C-alpha cells in the first residue's frame, strides 16, 4: 500500500521488461517522450539522459529512470528498427528489419499419403524466403520407399528422396536457394504407392513483409 | 465451539445441551435459530496454492439455502467463506465466487486458502471427496462453553428443542479453536550455508489476527502466545532432528548431519507447535 | 427418497396435532359409544387375481420407498423388497399396505384395557390392476381392475379344483414363521420381524 | 517491503526476464557464475543445481536460484549463441550465432519522384546483406502503372513490374540471394510517369558476421 | 501488504513482464486457461476474456480478465509461433521463429594458423545451414594479409577478405548461401603465410526438425 506503491511497482515492471525503445540516436532525449516510453541514452549523449550513455532513460511523467538495462532483455530501437539486445554488458544488434520485420510463416501442411501423390496445401507466402521445408511423417507410409517433396511438378526441388519411415522428421532442405514467389509443395511417393500413410511438414518460410 | 445445525424442514429453536456424561445429563450451552445453510462436498480437491485465487471446480450440494456468486472485493473484506469438514481445523476457503451447477450443487471458484492457517490443515490432507461445507453465519452457534471444555468429549444433545438425548443426536465431542492458534507455518526462509548451517527463519505468522502484510507501517503481531517453529527433517517423516524453536531462526550445524542423516537441500515443514497449546 | 432423510411424516397421522390417529380415534369412539365392541381389527391383506390357485395371498408395501424406522414383514416380505400397492391414484389404485407385524402386535395391546374386546379379523382383498380382461371366478377366468373377496374360483381344472385351492393356501406351520421380536429401551415392542 | 523485500523483487525481476543465459554444460555450477544471469544446469547436472537439472541457475547474492523454465521461455544461451526457447516440455533453438550481431542501419527514405525514371539514394553499405527490398509509395504518382525498382541499369534485380499507385507497398524480397555489395536502387519506370508521386523507399540493411 | 496481498501484486507481475501467449484466434478462449498463461484475443474475439478485441484473455483464479497489451512488451504467439511485439495499435509481428526447431550447435575450434593455410576443423554437418563463420585472431598471424574463410575449394566465396591482425573477429558471413550441405571450412592466408598466428571459428551450425 503506503510502503509500496502500486505505481512504483508498475512503472518498475515497465521500465525494468524488455520494451521497445524509441531511442532516436541524439545526444538529447526527446524533451516530452510518451509516457512509459524508453529511450536508451547514446554513448556521448549530451543535453539530459540522466540514465549514463549506454544505460536507458525511460520516461515516466517527465521522469527519466536511469535504469541499468536487465540482462538479456531486448530493447529494440524504434527508429532503427534494430533489435538491440542487453547482454549485461554491451549493446548488441541482433538478428534482423528495415520496415520489412520478417515472419518465417510455420506452415503445417498435414497431408494423407494417398495414390501415388499428394499435393501439400502450404503455399509459399507471396515474397517469402524459404529456410527449410523439413517434412515429418506422421504415419508410417504403406508402399512409399520414401518421401519426394517438392514444387508441384517437381518432386526433386527439395529433399528429392526423403523418408516414408514412421516419425521421421526428414528434411526437404531449401537451403541456399529460397523460393520467395508463392508456391505450393507437392509430395510423391518414391517409385511407390503413396497410399497408407500420413505427411506431417514444417515449412518454414521468412517473409520480409510488415512494416516497422 | 461451532455448531451449526442443519434441521429437516424444522421450523422453530434448536437447542444444543452440552453434558459430559455419556449417560445425557446435559446443561444448554447454545441455541440455533433455524436451519443453518450447509453443504455437501461432491469432490475431492488438492491444496490450492495459498492466497492466490484457484479456480478448482468444487462441486457443493447445499444441505440447505443456496450459495452466492459474488464479485471478489466482498470476499476480500470477508464475504463468501465457507467451512469444510476436514482433519484438524475445519477448512474454510474465501473463494470468489459459486457457480450454480444444479439445484442444490454450486461450483465454487477462485478458491482462496492460507488465510489463518486456511492452507495449513490441506497441506497435509487433500480435502476428500465427501464433506460438510458451513456458510459463515448467524446459525452458526459458539459461546457457552467454559476454557476446560474444550479437550474433553463432552457429550452435546444437538438437535431441537422439544428433540431430547437420542432425538436430539448427543455426540461426544471435543474443540480445539485455541489449539488452532498459529495456523499459518511460519513463514519459512531456510538458508543452507556451509557447514550445513541452514537457518530457518520462521517468520510468525498468526492465525488470530491473520496473515497480516506489513501495511502503511503494521507489521504482523503475536496474539497467538507463543509459538516454537517445528523443522522436519527431509529424509525422514520423524525429524532426525527435533527442533521446536521459538525463536524464528534455526540455524543448523555440520555435527547434526554427522551424527545422524540430514539432507543439505532437505525438505522442511514447519509444524506449528505452540508454546501456549500443542502444535497448531 | 430425496437428500438426506427428513423425519417428518408420521405414519397413521393426519392431524394437526401430529399425534396418531389410531388411539385418538379411539378415545372419540369410547365416548361417544358406550358398548366399546367395536374391534374388528381387518387386515388390509394384499391378493392379486380372480382365478385360485393362480392367485396368491402375499402383501405388498404402500410404496417401494417411504423409509420408516419401522419395518413390515407379512408373510416374509419385507418394506424394502415387496412393491407399491399404494400409489396416489393417477390410474395407480391406493390399496394401502396391509399393517406391519409390531403394529398388529400395538394394537391389540392398546385395544386390551381400553375396554375393548379384540376380535381378529383376517381379511384379503385382491386388488390386480386393469390391463387383462374381466375379473372372473371362473368361465373365462380372467383379471380385472377389482376382484371381490370370496369371487375366487378354481376353473383351470376340475380334477386340480382341489389342487387350486390347496396352492391358494399353501402349508403353513407356526415354525415356519420365526418372529424375531425386539424390545426397545422402553421395552415396549420396537420392531417383531 | 519489509515481507517481501524490494531485494526480492529485483531478484525476481531479472529471472522473469528473457536472460543471456550461459550453457556451459558443466555438470557442476561454476563457483562464481556472474551475478544478475543465469547460468543454465544442463539436464543431468550434478551437485550444484540439483533441483530440477535443466532448470536455470541465476547467480543472486551468490545464491544460484534453479529458475523453473515455464512455456516459451526464451533463454538465450551464450555459449551456443543461440536464443534458446524452452517450448516448456524442453528446450526448442531459434533459427539463426559466433558473436554475430545483425547490425541495422535505417535507411528508409522517401524519394520523391519527378519523371519517369527517379533515382533511389538508398546504396546498401558494404558486407551488408540485404534481406529483400522493402517499397512503399507515399504520394500518388500521376500516369504511373510499374516499379522497375532495382540496381541502376538492372532495375529487374527487386521485381521491376510492381505497380505503382498512390499508397502501394510493393514490399518484396531481391530474391533468394543477398547483396552484400554496396547499390543503389533506382526507380525506373515501365513507361510509367511517376511525377507528382512520392515513393517510400527502405532495403533491409543487414550486416552479419558484425561483434557485438 | 493488506491493501495488495503479495500474492495479488505476483499475479500482476507475471502479466506485465512479457510473456508468450497462444493465439488460436478463436472467437472463444480455450475452455482451461492456465493460472499466469493467456490466450491472444484476435481482433473480434468474443465471449470469456472477450473485454477488447486484440488483448490478452488471461485466467487468474477463474476470471479470465484481459489484460492491456504494453506496448514494447512482447506478446509472442506460441500458437502460430510469432514473435508478435504490441505495436500498441496492433499485434505488430517480429522476426518469427516449428514442431522442428532450427537448432544451432555452433562447433568451436581453435586451430592455430600455419604454414600459408589450414582447413578450419570446424565442420558443418549434413542439413546444418550456415549463417555464418567467425574468424577470431586470436594471435598475430606472422605475415598474414586476410583470413580468407571459404567453403572448401573457394576461399572466395564467402569472407574472401577478411583482415587477419591479432585482438579482431573476422566474422565472415555466408548470406546468399546457406550451405546445409556438410562442409569443412578452409581458411587460407590471403597469398600469405599464416603461420605464428591463432584463429578461432565457429561454424554456424542450424539443423531444422530438431526435437524440441
Amino acid at each position: 500500500g503506503q510502503h509500496v506503491t502500486h505505481n512504483e511497482a508498475l512503472d518498475m515492471i515497465d521500465a525494468l521488461a524488455p520494451r521497445v525503445v524509441l531511442s532516436d540516436s541524439l545526444a538529447t532525449p526527446p524533451p516530452a517522450p510518451p509516457d512509459r516510453s524508453a529511450w536508451i541514452v547514446p554513448p556521448g549523449g549530451s543535453g539530459f539522459g540522466g540514465a549514463g550513455p549506454g544505460q536507458i532513460a525511460l520516461r515516466l511523467g517527465g521522469v527519466w529512470h536511469a535504469i541499468t538495462p536487465a540482462q538479456g532483455a531486448r530493447w529494440r530501437v524504434l527508429d532503427r528498427g534494430a533489435a538491440v539486445i542487453w547482454s549485461g554488458t554491451s549493446w548488441r544488434p541482433a538478428d534482423v528489419a528495415l520496415g520489412s520485420t520478417l515472419g518465417l510463416a510455420t506452415i503445417e501442411a498435414t497431408v494423407t499419403a494417398t495414390g501415388p501423390s499428394v499435393t501439400a496445401p502450404a503455399l509459399i507466402p507471396p515474397r517469402a524466403i524459404v529456410l527449410g521445408v523439413t517434412s515429418w511423417t506422421v504415419q508410417a507410409v504403406t508402399g512409399a520407399t520414401s518421401y519426394r517433396v517438392g514444387v508441384p511438378g517437381e518432386p526433386d526441388k527439395f529433399g528429392a528422396s526423403l523418408g516414408a519411415a514412421p516419425g521421421s522428421s526428414n528434411i526437404g532442405v531449401v537451403g541456399p536457394f529460397a523460393t520467395y514467389a508463392p508456391t505450393d509443395v507437392v509430395v510423391t511417393a518414391e517409385g511407390a504407392d503413396f497410399t497408407g500413410g500420413t505427411i506431417g511438414l514444417a515449412a518454414s518460410v521468412i517473409l520480409p513483409g510488415a512494416p516497422v | 465451539g461451532f455448531i451449526a445445525a442443519h434441521a429437516e424442514p424444522w421450523p422453530g429453536a434448536m437447542l444444543h445441551s452440552r453434558g459430559s456424561t455419556p449417560e445425557g445429563s446435559f446443561t444448554l450451552a447454545a441455541e440455533a435459530d433455524a436451519r443453518a445453510t450447509i453443504g455437501r462436498t461432491t469432490a475431492a480437491l488438492p491444496p490450492a496454492p495459498a492466497h492466490v485465487w484457484t479456480p478448482g471446480p468444487l462441486v457443493v450440494t447445499l444441505f440447505s439455502g443456496a450459495l452466492v456468486g459474488r464479485p471478489d472485493l466482498d470476499v476480500l473484506d470477508g464475504a463468501n467463506a465457507l467451512a469444510i469438514q476436514h482433519p484438524d481445523g475445519w477448512e474454510v476457503v474465501q473463494f470468489r465466487e459459486a457457480t450454480l451447477t444444479a439445484d442444490r450443487t454450486w461450483r465454487l471458484e477462485g478458491l482462496l486458502r492460507g488465510q489463518r492457517g486456511t492452507d495449513g490443515i490441506v497441506g497435509p490432507a487433500p480435502l476428500p471427496a465427501g464433506a460438510a461445507v458451513v456458510a459463515i453465519d448467524t446459525a452458526l452457534v459458539a459461546a457457552g462453553l467454559s476454557a476446560d471444555d474444550p479437550g474433553r468429549a463432552l457429550w452435546w444433545r444437538s438437535g431441537p428443542d422439544a428433540a431430547s438425548l437420542a432425538a436430539a443426536p448427543l455426540r461426544p465431542h471435543t474443540f480445539t479453536a485455541a489449539g488452532l492458534r498459529a495456523f499459518p507455518p511460519a513463514h519459512l526462509r531456510a538458508v543452507v550455508t556451509g557447514g550445513g548451517d541452514t537457518s530457518l527463519s520462521w517468520v510468525p505468522r498468526s492465525r488470530l489476527v491473520g496473515t497480516t502484510w506489513p501495511d502503511n507501517g503494521a507489521p504482523i503481531p503475536s496474539g497467538e502466545g507463543l509459538e516454537r517453529y517445528q523443522v522436519t527433517i527431509g529424509p525422514t517423516a520423524a525429524p532426525v532432528r527435533v527442533i521446536l524453536a521459538d525463536t524464528p531462526a534455526a540455524t543448523y550445524t555440520a555435527a547434526e548431519r554427522a551424527a545422524d542423516g540430514i539432507a543439505a537441500p532437505f525438505r522442511v515443514a514447519v509444524s506449528q507447535i505452540s508454546e501456549t497449546t500443542g502444535p497448531g | 427418497d430425496g437428500a438426506d432423510v427428513v423425519w417428518e411424516g408420521p405414519e397413521n397421522c393426519n392431524r394437526y396435532s401430529r399425534i396418531s390417529d389410531w388411539s385418538l380415534s379411539m378415545d372419540h369412539l369410547k365416548n361417544t359409544l358406550p358398548a366399546v365392541q367395536t374391534v374388528s381389527l381387518v387386515v388390509a391383506w394384499f391378493g392379486t387375481d380372480l382365478r385360485a390357485g393362480l392367485c396368491r395371498f402375499e402383501p405388498r408395501i404402500e410404496l417401494r420407498a417411504k423409509r420408516t424406522s419401522i419395518e413390515w414383514i407379512a408373510a416374509g416380505l419385507n418394506r424394502g423388497s415387496a412393491t407399491e400397492v399404494s400409489r396416489d391414484e393417477n390410474d395407480r389404485p391406493a390399496f394401502g399396505s396391509s399393517p406391519a407385524d409390531v403394529s398388529v402386535v400395538r394394537a391389540i395391546m392398546d385395544l386390551k384395557a381400553r375396554g375393548f374386546r379384540v376380535v381378529l379379523y383376517p381379511f384379503v382383498m385382491m386388488d390386480v390392476t386393469a390391463d387383462q380382461a374381466l375379473p372372473s371366478p371362473a368361465g373365462t377366468g380372467a383379471q380385472g381392475a377389482y376382484p371381490w373377496r370370496g369371487r375366487i374360483m378354481p376353473d383351470v381344472t376340475g380334477g386340480r379344483v382341489s389342487d387350486q385351492i390347496a396352492a391358494l393356501m399353501g402349508t403353513a406351520q407356526p415354525d415356519d414363521f420365526t418372529a424375531a421380536v425386539t424390545r426397545n429401551k422402553s421395552g415396549e415392542i420396537s420392531q417383531v420381524n
